[PDB]
């Protein structure tokens, strides 16, 4: 049981360095080398 | 702010965005092709 | 480009501004940004 | 299996076997979680954030 | 439970008949007909 969420939140929390096709899977460098025109097009990937 | 270059748009980067970051470490490329060609030059774009 | 963007010096003409001594801002080391506080740290990290 | 008064909490001792089996050291997020709590050093450590 | 397992396994099959948009559902035929820079857009569609 402990291992099960243990490993659920894990799996989640390391799903945060994927890019999910963006150029990068930080948010903070989309924002700060895209201009918001096509920021959503890869921000929104990321939320997806 | 010069009219020299009239055909000046990046892929990767916003144009505005390249004044926040500094780079140390920047390949640059330089060679002359036919006007007609210059749609050619892009990631790729089929083309000879 | 390259996907470091760390070290220095090349980038526009700019005059360096204030800081916030501090305080919750987008802090820009050596290119990439982030939201944070100042926070000193004393641990021993390697050369390179 | 009657709780023990002697010692500082009211758990038997067979119950303090059974919460000795179970260890979080197998785990990244919530074994650093913890630890927060007992960060005094750190400036403004809110891990909840 | 049998019928359900056989319906639910079968299901999962014939969705890969379908393009989900793309302009074929056959994974291959897309290759052969799209260049890869291009084609990112579409095997993408079958991916989700």
């Amino acid at each position: 049981v402990v291992n099960q969420n243990a490993q659920a939140l894990n799996t989640l929390v390391k799903q945060l360095s994927s890019n999910f096709g963006a150029i990068s899977s930080v948010l903070n460098d989309i924002l700060s080398r895209l201009d918001p025109p096509e920021a959503e097009v890869q921000i929104d990937r990321l939320i997806t | 702010n010069s009219a020299s270059f009239s055909t000046f748009k990046c892929y990767g980067v916003s144009p505005t965005k390249l004044n926040d970051l500094c780079f140390t470490n920047v390949y640059a490329d330089s060679f002359v092709i036919r006007g007609d060609e210059v749609r050619q030059i892009a990631p790729g774009q089929t083309g000879k | 480009f390259e996907l470091l963007h760390a070290p220095a010096t090349v980038c526009g003409p700019k005059k360096s501004t204030n800081l916030v001594k501090n305080k919750c801002v987008n802090f820009n080391f050596n290119g990439l940004t982030g939201t944070g506080v100042l926070t000193e740290s004393n641990k021993k990290f390697l050369p390179f | 299996i009657l709780p023990d008064p002697s010692k500082p909490s009211k758990r038997s001792f067979i119950e303090d076997l059974l919460f000795n089996k179970v260890t979080l050291a197998d785990a990244g997020f919530i074994k650093q979680y913890g630890d927060c709590l007992g960060d005094i050093a750190a400036r403004d450590l809110i891990c909840a954030q």
